[PDB]
């Protein structure tokens, strides 16, 4: 600190200061006759009423904020800013490396002074900001920001000895910064920092899978609920967020085991016991937000059709779903139409193509196609992809299989013979193969039956793009898809 | 390739599939032809490399501009009118799960975003992050460490 201040007097004649208004470094620096460096925006929004005087030393400025210094103050503020950045990088490197060297934690009062040097307490004028680990006072953010660097560097130790310190930091942030605001974001940040700390204390530690499975099982079957304590509006102990993060990793492990379970064989009689304990835990408590977390993790790791395959009627993994979502779910759970990426002009033509599927009138697709901008290549792609998604949603489903053969291929073929939008002989030789199911991409014969759908979708999408796209940077790939003897 | 892309991007499975559909859809409306001077057979390495340079140009022009599109695509595909009745896409794909009546009450810790999912940070995501944020000038050692 006194290195910095004797540095500033060496730099620019006794005291480059931040502006008293903004509490930060000056932009377009105006100098008072009393050696004051202020912001230009702050002095134009401040000096124009009847306060032609000084905020700091109460000195009357005579004329106007006319002296700007285009020689001294930009390079002075530049050098002092480079110096404060280098010194704050120095301080954060020292508290990262030397204050936290080995497995024993530092003393109490040094941790208290680190947590107290984050605050810039009362000064006569916005009070009580939060700064980016600086040993100085003259750096500001005029919005209270909350980082996670000290939180991760305190939680490299055992959790049993750093509960009260982060708890006291939490009580300080609640009493001065986050009184009545969105505490959900800070609580999720704390849950994420504790779960990252347990990831580090398990993965960088050296122990086998059986001991960690036995101890998390012993956590499960001895879990007192106790949720009435840290519930209502403000009470959030670090033990409570540690319990929620620990059960989130238990459900993460259980969801990894279920994703392993569906893909392969039996789970060696001990992972079975762990999944049984996860089942007993989730069927004991009605805190089904954690079950929502389980289904969000399984939807994230594998896909939507994965939990659709879980959502059948007698699979022995049905307990991973809440009680209301299964009784009001039918067996006609159709698939997602990923081609709405085009948006608001493919949606109209696919709705009208579903209309011409259900009825026999085929002019509706032509009316929807003339109700669209964005011309001829994308329009042809919309029409061909709409025809694909309708004949695919018919042929896949067991109830309505082979529906355009029921006197309806005559109507769409009449639309082919009438409308010149797709009766180009390469588009036409594609479309004849797509109407009567004689395109050899539906018979891709992948026996997994979940990624098989995706592979069919990617193949017909890139074929639709290569046909409908009249583009130079598609001229090789067309030769890769229709002339392999010429390749 | 699909396993490596859903590892490599810090998304869900559906969102990485949405990224691939974005790049195939975006490579269509790019009508500006300045892709002259290469053989259309891929017969010489200069023609292949020039094709690579123009296709790298279009892929970077579309890969820079996806993070301002993917929440809007999640809103539109979340509000399509045949999956929205299915109660599995509401508890997952962009609706609050408070319509489920058998649930704990409105607490400060039982919001939906607190019981959301998030990434598991790996090396491939780091390699993706070094190439968008101009890793060749500022951070060279990490780029060469993740490369090999
Ligand atoms: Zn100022």
């Amino acid at each position: 600190c006194d290195c910095k201040d004797k540095a500033s007097k060496k730099f620019s004649r006794f005291g480059i200061q931040p502006c008293f208004i903004c509490h930060g470094d000056a932009q377009d620096p105006v100098c008072l006759p009393c050696d004051h460096v202020y912001c230009l925006r702050c002095i134009q929004t401040w000096l124009i009423p009847g306060q032609m005087m000084c905020p700091y030393c109460l000195t009357d400025l005579p004329d106007k904020f006319s002296p700007t210094v285009s020689q001294d103050h930009r390079k002075a503020i530049e050098k002092h800013a480079q110096f404060r950045h280098m010194c704050n990088s120095f301080f954060v490197d020292l508290v990262s490396t030397m204050c936290f060297k080995d497995n024993t934690p530092p003393e109490k009062s040094v941790i208290d002074t680190l947590l107290s040097l984050l605050f810039v307490q009362k000064e006569l004028l916005h009070r009580e900001h939060t700064k980016s680990l600086s040993p100085f006072d003259d750096v500001v953010d005029q919005t209270p920001v909350i980082r996670s660097v000290l939180l991760k560097l305190l939680l490299k130790y055992s959790f049993h000895e750093v509960k009260d310190y982060i708890q006291n930091y939490l009580t300080q942030l609640e009493k001065k910064a986050f009184l009545t605001e969105d505490k959900t974001e800070l609580y999720l940040l704390f849950i994420s920092c504790l779960e990252d700390s347990v990831h580090q204390k398990t993965s960088a530690g050296c122990r086998n899978l059986e001991q960690v499975l036995r101890e998390e099982g012993h956590f499960l079957r001895t879990y007192s609920p106790g949720l009435q304590g840290q519930e209502p509006v403000r009470i959030a102990s670090v033990e409570y967020l540690q319990e929620v993060a620990r059960v989130r990793l238990c459900l993460d492990l259980a969801a990894d085991f279920l994703s392993e379970l569906q893909e392969g064989s039996e789970l060696a009689e001990d992972k079975r016991r762990f999944l049984k304990h996860v089942e007993e835990f989730c069927t004991r408590v009605n805190n089904d937000w954690h079950r929502v977390y389980l289904v969000r993790k399984l939807s994230s790791q594998r896909g939507m059709e994965f939990v659709q395959s879980f959502s059948k009627q007698g699979h022995p993994c049905q307990w991973v779903f809440p009680r209301k979502v299964i009784a009001q779910q039918k067996d006609h759970v159709s698939l997602m139409d990923r081609y709405l990426v085009h948006g608001n002009e493919y949606k109209a033509v696919r709705d009208a193509t579903a209309k011409a599927v259900l009825e026999c009138k085929t002019l509706d697709i032509g009316n929807a196609l003339m109700a669209c901008r964005s011309p001829k290549p994308q329009q042809t792609a919309y029409l061909l992809l709409a025809l694909y998604t309708e004949v695919a949603a018919l042929y896949r489903s067991p109830n309505g299989s082979l529906h355009p053969e029921a006197k309806q291929l005559e109507a769409v073929n009449k639309f082919i013979k009438e409308s010149k939008i797709l009766s180009d002989p390469n588009i036409r030789c594609f479309a004849r193969s797509l109407v009567d199911n004689t395109l050899p991409l539906l018979k891709i014969r992948s026996a997994n039956s979940i990624l098989k759908g995706t592979v069919t979708e990617m193949a017909v999408h890139v074929a639709t793009i290569l046909l409908c796209g009249h583009n130079q940077i598609l001229k090789p790939l067309r030769n890769l898809a229709f002339y392999p003897v010429n390749m | 390739d699909l396993e490596q892309l859903t590892k490599m991007l810090g998304r869900s499975a559906d969102e990485t599939i949405h990224v691939v559909h974005l790049i195939l859809s975006s490579l269509l409306r790019v009508q500006s032809h300045g892709v002259l001077n290469f053989n259309a057979e891929l017969s010489t390495k200069g023609c292949r490399n020039n094709w690579e340079k123009h296709f790298e140009t279009l892929l970077l022009r579309e890969l820079k501009h996806l993070d301002k599109n993917l929440p809007a695509i999640n809103a539109l595909i979340s509000q399509d009118e045949r999956i929205s009745s299915n109660p599995v896409t509401k508890i997952i794909y962009g609706d609050p799960a408070t319509f489920l009546p058998h649930l704990p009450q409105k607490s400060i810790i039982h919001c939906s975003k607190i019981w959301s999912c998030r990434r598991k940070i790996t090396v491939e995501y780091l390699q993706h992050i070094v190439e968008q944020k101009n890793g060749k000038e500022t951070v060279p050692v990490l780029w060469h460490f993740l490369q090999k």
